[PDB]
């Protein structure tokens, strides 16, 4: 359910000619770490949400080289947790059973990083890096007389801190309608946090007994008309 | 192909008249990755509008978010209005509170 | 809010009748009128104008150009006699002008160079000049007496210049397409790609280019009126390079933002 | 005291070969206003080649813009060579894409 994965290719600084990693570190699927010992006018350390991280970051580019030392010496791999993975090649090797998959063979099962130190990686030391890397929402309720016959009740959350929500409309702790935020539904407050919104109508009078419930990680927060 | 922009306008933080604010134009779903916007203050043009980075989604379509500094009243109208190839005319989208 | 900037400089400093000079007028940061007053010079007059009745207007306000280049030769008329006086070869520079506030109001400025160092700057406040650099007590004094009398430098800047700015928004008045993105792609250096986005045809000398990597920046930068590069025909362009590994290309985009425009296009 | 210029080479549009297009030669941050501008096409100088009015920024150094008709070809290079005071020997940047 949460995803480390890194991306890395050999490459070479230019004033001494020796191998380093880029590596791309992905958290859950999004850009969140790089290190490219070979920028110019860029940022050879990037990090988007640190300086404790990016200085694990070198740390980890070298153990990371120094495991794949032999298959270094156009090398792309990509690695990762959650069950882990390691795929190796000059894009065909897989880490599948504590073996490479892959003369080609004879080649590659010799070069291939080391299955104690691979298996160790993606076993303790990966999961630990993702878990590593691993106020409240507020709810607002609004009513208007409107449309003709109806009053409409609007519930929004602010400040939620990822982009899963669900709002739900309860008539005296009776859910009604319900809805689940997902990406493209959920709204960027534009300071880091999101927000969410659902409506509904009611008869005029029925106002007092609905009330508002947002779930959002472990807050549930009511909120009435 | 082209889609069009789905236009959603809000505030950021819960709307209290005469107390400053950040209003947003939230612009999503459209394709090609061009689009011009613009935000209104009573029909005219506010000067200084903020816009993210450009975004790729992965139903293959693009959004941004568009925002102005804004103190809000209860008689003062605003409007974000996007022109986009995929529309004929230009869209605008009135500010609703509720 | 608008601005109105005369940058005036000496060719050689002779003294204050046959110093002979160069006022270049921007509006809004774009190039509006010129006088050259070198003698080598077969063009003296210039003017950056379109639409209709563009010719009369320029006839006009080259015209009332000459009465500024008048105005402001008397009024430092001593500071150029005095640095006449100085052996060899040296360059006197000043700019100055007034910005319109949207609310209405007016904000004056006026400086001078020397040697292509701040020299003198007049407080709008105090309604006396500045020495910019290190300086003596007394050539302070010196200059705050030999510089642009401060009632006749209050009087262009309060009341001549912004008339002159709202005369001229009024012929400006008469205002395209579109700004263009590009990509480039070039294998070099040795092991590397070099990823160029260039943008075309902008209106104003005001942009931001940024390079993205899975939605996330790894270079940006924001051009302004004097990093921005003429393109040569009244409009403007941008350029960023960035060097990727081969095969990397199809993960990098360029956004730009110009005006109310956003455009990205990926490599 | 003295301000080494700042040269940038560029075509007016997208650059097309066989396409009429014009080339700029940007020359900046410069001090002092002396300067020497030539734009080269196979080595040898351009005949007609535009300038700009030299002109100033807020920083006081100065800034010219010397552009010329071309028309892009696979085979032809061009450059802008520059001389000024601040630089012992003439400054040569390359036109590329």
């Amino acid at each position: 359910t949460h995803t480390l994965r890194y991306n890395v290719r050999a490459h070479s600084l230019e004033g001494s000619e020796k191998t380093q990693l880029l590596v791309l570190i992905y958290v859950d699927e999004e850009l969140f770490l790089k290190y490219n010992g070979d920028s110019r006018e860029t940022e050879p350390l990037g990090c988007w949400i640190c300086a404790r991280e990016t200085n694990n970051l070198l740390k980890v580019e070298e153990k990371l080289r120094g495991m794949m030392a032999e298959v270094i010496n156009t090398l792309q791999a990509t690695l990762g947790c959650e069950r882990g993975f390691w795929h190796l090649g000059y894009d065909f090797l897989t880490f599948d059973t504590l073996t490479w998959t892959v003369q080609n063979k004879m080649f590659w099962k010799t070069h291939a990083p080391r299955a104690d130190l691979v298996k160790t990686f993606l076993d303790d030391i990966c999961p630990a890096h993702l878990q590593r890397y691993l106020g409240p929402p507020m709810v607002t309720v609004t009513c208007r007389n409107y449309p003709v016959g109806r009053v409409t009740l609007t519930c929004r959350a602010f400040n939620l801190y990822t982009r899963e929500a669900t709002l739900v409309w309860l008539q005296d702790g009776k859910p009604v309608q319900q809805k689940t935020f997902r990406s493209e539904t959920i709204l960027p407050s534009g300071d880091g946090t999101y927000q969410a919104r659902v409506s509904i109508r009611v008869l005029p009078g029925q106002e007092p007994q609905f009330s508002c419930n947002l779930r959002h990680g472990n807050h549930s927060i009511m909120q009435t008309a | 192909i082209q889609k069009t922009p789905q236009i959603q306008v809000y505030s950021r933080h819960p709307p209290e008249n005469g107390k400053p604010n950040i209003l947003n134009c939230y612009v999503t779903q459209f394709h090609p990755p061009h689009i011009e916007i613009q935000m209104l203050k009573n029909g005219k043009k506010i000067p200084k509008v903020e816009m993210s980075d450009m975004s790729f989604s992965k139903d293959w379509s693009f959004y941004i978010l568009a925002h102005t500094e804004f103190t809000p009243t209860e008689t003062d109208t605003y409007a974000c209005r996007v022109k986009h190839a995929s529309m004929a005319e230009p869209k605008t989208v009135y500010w609703d509170r509720d």
